[PDB]
């Protein structure tokens, strides 16, 4: 009774805190944590895996977030705010002595039904897959603050994602550890460029070291260049004074050819994720190797699948086959830093976008709406169909849930229906944040579902409930299954918890 | 310090408390609990151990009442509610005896005349059949108020499968043991994507990229060491007088790597499951050799591996030999969900099965394993026993009726005693239909009347809203859990029934 | 926390604030201020991205405002007032149009729009030119609300000439790296002793009483190691068991640092900058031999150093052969101030120089250092773009004057927000004026006909006591200072405008 | 506010203060869900008034009156 | 308490208005808040209110409909 009434609403208050952020009209959040960071954000799963939840219930309703994100990427903000109208409208039937296993059926069936209405309405991309992904990139820029330049960035998303994209079976398959994606302040976001290569943030060892290599052999180690001191309880004794010189003479002659073995293997550049020895960075430098070091382990793996290299972590034994290839690796100032440009990758379906931005919590939001556009067109182009956005779609779930509860009669319809008046909540969300009336443009919403207008939404810009499709608002099918998927099964759980006790 | 009438109405007030915290968790429009801690946190279940387990009871009486449902769930699996419902009913019928003048102990020895006599009646109408079609349907009620989604019917399936693959035969019966079931769970969305695989999985990726990414045909050695330089017993230190040995004695430790892996190699091994850790440089020669690796096995695992593919947990490299080499057609990596793990399959002992669970959440995976395991064990005990009884308030229904008999048939205090039993007996249908919001006492009524007109399997209908044939409905209930539910809440009902003074 | 209406107009008060502490340091008739912390202490400034680093921002909104400071300065080094006070204005504006109804995304799109558009009347009415006489005309603007004395006239012909020196010209372009210019500060009274040194001016003094005053015609030798003695990284001991070799021991140490002194002789170099340390008894030795040597240098210097001699910075002594010596006609200690400092002239490559800023107090000499700095880094900017605007609120009158009229060329809603970026601009001519004590609204007024009239540059003249020929008084604002400031301004007012609930 | 309807109702009639009560609270609710779709109150409030209007009616419509069974019929209802 | 003031005068002396005396009384005080911020000086702005109203107070009188039938006075109430 209580434990469920307070759980409800502990969830319903997470869902209301990210509601205004969907759409064109969305708002964004401020988030000081205790240290005092501050994450200036609209990404309702950042909001939510940022906010300082307590309840378990609200904490569940966040777990929601991640997992939408996981899983697809964009509608994370849709997936919380549909699970706020189930557990809103569930609230509602419980008071009716509706029993929650009754609800959760219902639920749990109106979902099923809900991601075939999908499937049916989807539509396959055809020869338009340039605009077609193009429209979809930039629907996507369009809630975030990137809008400003949405279509530089969605064009970009499209390049970015189609380069690394293996059509295989005659279907696509997009490895993201093919798109490396870096942030550097002090430029205009206009400034974000895509970059043939892996670019890493990290500038070379030594001031020796040559600017520019040109057709180079990466070594990549992940082990640190420095002198091996045995495993057993070793000491030098020295009872002569002359031995003095020869022990130190061999300890920088074990440093002087673990370079010799990376040169004499052909190596150019040495880009490590451990330390290099200030010695060792020495001889690398005078030898004319370009070399960076303590570098991401990521990037590491970036650097490997872009050049073809393999992560030796036995220098000893580091043979020519290790080697990585790029047709030039380049120091170069990015505004204040220096960065490293792996360009002209053995391997051409690596790639890396340049998120500038004037400022740090500018240019920082800039790179996560950026990475929703590559995860969008990534998605869309692996599942081959779309469907309308603005609502439309939505709309024409709960046309049809409507229909499926009066087949499904009784209690269960109740919960069926309630489902459908859910799935609503987007239209609301999207009307409100613009400034239309929900309940105006909601019915006119339904007549044209009701009337057959699948792709009929809201254009929240003239107000009207026009063809989505047609004025280009569509979104892959994925984002929508998964987002009625999480939002359901976090109603069933809540929904069947009738006691909270530590 | 509570002496008398104080301490025990106050233990019998106690122990029904804990009783009614999980009461609403039973059957199939069952409830959920959640209990929250202070760092794991959130735990969200049906099952009644857990519930119990997790919650923070402090209650003495309460403590003991909760020792059952551990009892229970580790003795027989399934029931950890009942027992502890059943507890708090044999308590709380015993109080109003109390207030009437009747002594502790006859009370006491009428649960124990009540409960031999019922144990007599079970197995006298315990229905016996072993047959899939049946194991199936204890599967199907073992998983009922469980959130588990629509999938049952094919969670069911899964079970009778995997009890059945390991099930044996020794001097004419059957033995499961459920140890041979690895279940384990992934978060990857799906619950249907749960794969039954005819070998043993495990949670590991192979030590080094290089490493081959399948392995057929495999010769499998487990090792209890860790590929790793071993220092000796005595402290030792290592004295360079000369510039030159400081190199021969880095490169002793390379060698030393380089050999670990040519024994290995020279038993014939292509797979090593080592159940403590590999070092890089080992690394680097078990993947040219080409070995397939994996380190910091769990021990658990490393005794079913060496089970299922009848390899010898070596530690001694030195006894290494392909006498101890387990089997395997494939020993290959494959990537379920974000995470990469390790397929045994083909092992040389077909007596080995897993169920890796799939789910999404987190929060819906461990409970579906939950629900999975009860369904396993029951699933297995079935198997065993060949005998089962009808669900859903029936067999209570029934013990009640005719336990009342007995019971006039029995002296003047203990007939109060066993009229008492009989009563607790019907708190069980009584809750099924409360919790599906049915009306408690008309549907006892109307299911007394026709259990008395014979109808023994007329258990409580929630689906034609009040009583039934459980029967058709198939709701079965397994033979060994209602015992032991039934001898355990009496040995543990007399227990405090006879506190008189608790300090 | 606080949502809606709350939130934004609290957040746009935040932004106010922290704009009008830096406002009163604005132009020629700018003030400053005094930060005083816990330990260092006093720090007196007018430099915009001083006075906020220093100061301590609590409110998160204030923290942006902040990072605008930091970029302007670091991006392009003039303009840190301008982008606060701008987007202190934006956003205020903004609240406006907020009330009357306007959302706050539209109003974020007329600012893209306005700025968008501002960022191409700007670089169509920009004025081109690389004469040193304008050169020299963006050096005395940058310098004015400063605490520089009078010289500015020297400093300005200081920072043009540094700039001219190392300006480099590649494909076609000129690059100007502003590391090459090497500026440092002394105490010593004067302002107008500050010294241009072409070369690279180093404090530190020589490390040893007998080394050579002054070394001509050096072969420069770059140190990344310390002259000392060395241990080897596996601990070592010494066991001495006759008496005789407690001595035989100390003698490989002095013959250590005799060698160590003979290496540097032999590759010919005569003076030796270590970025380390150097041993007392090395020190004796480099003086026997007649070396001028540096202990810890600065790394910031080795590099400097090696670029401007020509030198490879060498770590081990073994690889310093005469190919890696750098070049300097002279390299000469002298006596600057209390301080003796090391002078490296006449190095082999030209593109290095340094300003040596003299005057006195302390806190004279840090600020007209910053003042420099700005100069210095306009004065290099509109080297190499050869593009310039009109200044003291030329340029703005301008741009919102044209702005206002395409804002009527453009939607409602866009047009109010357009508007309302106009208005934003004369924030700057108005400012300007009321530090000089003028009439804002009037200047204003005044200011506004004149660009109308097509006098594109009369900004607000402070002589003439409100409007004037900025063309004559020769104020020139930089252009890519112009369009960053614009550009920071509106990414950031629009980030705050669009936040409606901060937690 | 609410205990206002209570003892009006109880002074008009004096059966059925239990009743206005519990519809006080539906149509409250009721208004509760109505009011977060954007509905405005002013809406509502003429909605619920002329809801009522109807009602009354009803009543007078489905009513009965009493006829020569007036001691039974009062003694049903008492 | 002043803005106060004028809503017990707007009353007492007029009957009808009281809100909106208070509502425009807040808005010319804010408005004024801009072109404080400009420089305009205080009295100034008490200049340009007197004339404006003193201007409208004559607009309005010029435009101002005449007619005393129930009609209207009726229309007055509604
Ligand atoms: N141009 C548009 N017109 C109308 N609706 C749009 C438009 N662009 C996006 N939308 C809708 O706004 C919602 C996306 O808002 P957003 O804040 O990004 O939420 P989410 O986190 O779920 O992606 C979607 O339902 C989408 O179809
Ligand atoms: N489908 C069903 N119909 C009627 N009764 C059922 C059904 N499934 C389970 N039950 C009954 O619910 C009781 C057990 O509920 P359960 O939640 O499994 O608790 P326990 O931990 O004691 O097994 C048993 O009497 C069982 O027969
Ligand atoms: N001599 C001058 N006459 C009129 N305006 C000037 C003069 N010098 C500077 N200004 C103006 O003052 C503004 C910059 O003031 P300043 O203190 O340098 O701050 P900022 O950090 O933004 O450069 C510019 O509009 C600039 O043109
Ligand atoms: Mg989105
Ligand atoms: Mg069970
Ligand atoms: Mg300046």
């Amino acid at each position: 009774k209580d434990a469920m009434k307070e759980n409800i609403e502990a969830a319903i208050a997470i869902s209301n805190s990210v509601r205004s952020s969907l759409g064109p009209r969305g708002m964004d959040k401020m988030l000081v944590d205790s240290l005092g960071d501050i994450v200036i954000t609209n990404d309702g799963v950042t909001i939510l895996k940022e906010m300082d939840v307590e309840h378990p219930a609200a904490k569940m309703m966040v777990e929601v977030s991640k997992t939408q994100d996981s899983f697809v990427g964009d509608g994370t903000t849709t997936a919380v705010i549909i699970a706020g109208g189930l557990l809103q409208q569930a609230q509602g039937l419980i008071n009716q002595n509706v029993h929650p296993t009754v609800i959760s059926e219902g639920y749990r069936m109106a979902s099923e039904e809900a991601k075939r209405v999908i499937d049916e309405i989807s539509t396959k991309i055809g020869a338009d897959e340039k605009a077609l992904l193009l429209k979809m990139a930039q629907t996507s820029l369009n809630s975030k603050s990137a809008s400003v330049a949405k279509d530089k960035l969605a064009e970009i998303s499209y390049e970015a994602v189609k380069s690394v994209a293996e059509l295989r079976d005659g279907k696509y398959y997009v490895d993201f550890d093919n798109i490396q994606v870096v942030k550097k302040q002090g430029g205009a976001i206009d400034d974000t460029q895509l970059i043939n290569g892996i670019i890493v943030d990290k500038e070379k060892v030594h001031p020796g070291m040559p600017d520019v290599v040109k057709d180079a052999k990466i070594a990549l180690l992940d082990a640190p260049l420095e002198i091996k001191k045995p495993e057993f309880d070793t000491n030098l004794r020295i009872e002569d004074p002359s031995m003095i010189q020869k022990f130190l003479a061999q300890e920088e002659n074990m440093l002087r050819e673990m370079v010799d073995k990376i040169k004499s293997v052909g190596a150019n550049v040495v880009i490590t994720q451990k330390g290099i020895d200030d010695m060792a960075q020495h001889y690398l430098s005078r030898a004319g190797i370009y070399a960076v070091r303590r570098v991401k382990k990521s990037d590491m793996d970036k650097l490997a699948k872009a050049t073809g290299a393999s992560i030796v972590s036995t220098i000893d034994e580091i043979s020519s086959s290790d080697l990585g290839t790029a047709e030039r690796v380049e120091q170069v100032k990015v505004g204040e830093d220096y960065m490293t440009f792996v360009t002209g990758c053995k391997n051409p379906k690596a790639v890396s976008i340049l998120v500038r931005g004037e400022t740090e919590h500018v240019v920082d939001e800039m790179e996560r709406s950026i990475t929703d556009s590559l995860h969008v067109v990534a998605s869309a182009l692996e599942d081959g169909a779309y469907a309308a956005g603005g609502g439309a779609t939505a709309a024409e779930i709960a046309f049809r849930l409507r229909s499926y509860a009066q087949k499904i009669g009784g209690r269960q319809q109740l919960a069926i229906e309630k489902f459908a008046d859910a799935i609503e909540e987007i239209p609301r969300a999207l009307a409100e944040n613009a400034g239309l009336d929900p309940i105006d443009i909601l019915l006119k919403l339904r007549a044209e579902h009701a009337k057959g207008n699948k792709t009929y939404g809201i254009n929240v810009f003239t107000g009207e409930i026009e063809d989505m499709v047609k004025n280009g608002v569509i979104e892959p099918i994925r984002v929508g299954k998964q987002a009625i998927e999480s939002a359901t099964e976090a109603a069933i759980m809540i929904l069947r918890i009738d006691d909270v006790i530590a | 310090r509570e002496q008398g009438k104080n301490a025990q109405r106050n233990n019998i007030e106690a122990a029904k408390a804990i009783a009614d915290a999980v009461r609403t968790t039973l059957g199939p429009k069952g409830m959920d609990k959640m209990l929250v801690d202070s760092i794991g946190d959130i735990i969200i279940s049906n099952d009644g151990a857990t519930i119990l387990k997790e919650m923070d009871v402090e209650h003495p009486t309460a403590k003991m009442i909760v020792e059952v449902s551990k009892a229970q769930d580790t003795a027989v699996g399934d029931g950890t509610t009942t027992a502890v419902v059943l507890s708090g009913e044999l308590l709380k019928q015993a109080e109003t005896l109390l207030d009437q003048g009747v002594h502790p102990t006859v009370i006491s020895n009428g649960y124990r005349l009540a409960v031999n006599e019922a144990r007599k009646i079970i197995d006298e109408i315990a229905e016996k059949s072993t047959d899939d079609a049946t194991l199936r349907k204890i599967a199907l009620t073992a998983l009922s108020g469980k959130n588990t989604g629509l999938s049952n019917d094919f969670l069911a399936d899964l079970v009778v499968k995997a009890v059945n693959a390991v099930a044996e035969v020794r001097d004419g019966k059957t033995i499961v043991d459920t140890a041979n079931i690895k279940v384990d769970k992934k978060n990857g969305g799906s619950v249907n994507d749960t794969q039954f695989i005819s070998g043993i999985v495990i949670d590991k990726e192979k030590v080094h990229s290089k490493m081959p990414d399948v392995v057929k045909n495999a010769k499998i050695a487990l090792i209890d060491s860790a590929l790793e330089i071993k220092k000796t017993e005595i402290e030792a230190k290592v004295q360079i007088s000369d510039p030159s040995k400081i190199q021969d004695f880095l490169n002793q430790e390379t060698n030393t790597f380089k050999q670990m892996v040519e024994k290995i190699k020279k038993s014939g091994a292509n797979v090593v499951l080592c159940q403590k850790g590999i070092d890089d440089v080992a690394q680097h020669y078990l993947a040219k050799e080409g070995i397939y690796a994996v380190r910091r096995v769990k021990k658990s695992d490393m005794e079913k591996l060496a089970k299922a593919t009848g390899a010898k947990i070596v530690t001694d490299l030195d006894d290494l030999t392909p006498s101890v080499l387990g089997e395997a057609e494939t020993v290959e990596e494959r990537k379920i969900g974000d995470d990469r793990m390790t397929f045994v399959m083909g092992c040389k002992n077909p007596k080995a099965v897993s169920i890796l669970i799939r789910g999404g959440t987190d929060h819906v995976v461990s409970e579906v394993e939950r629900a999975l395991n009860d369904a396993i064990r029951v699933v297995a005990i079935t198997k065993e026993d060949g005998k089962f009884l009808w669900g859903g308030g029936a067999v209570e229904a029934e013990l009640a009726m005719r336990l009342a008999k007995y019971a006039n048939s029995v002296g003047g205090r203990e007939q109060l005693a066993i009229e008492a039993f009989a009563k607790a007996l019907e708190i069980i249908p009584r809750t099924l239909a409360e919790n599906a919001g049915i009306d408690p006492i008309n549907t006892l009524i109307k299911l007394k009347a026709d259990d008395e007109k014979g109808r023994i399997s007329v258990g409580v209908d929630l689906d034609n809203n009040g009583v039934g044939d459980m029967k058709a409905k198939g709701v079965v209930d397994p033979l060994r859990v209602k015992t032991h539910a039934l001898e355990s809440a009496v040995e543990v009902a007399t227990m405090i029934l006879r506190i008189d003074d608790v300090i």
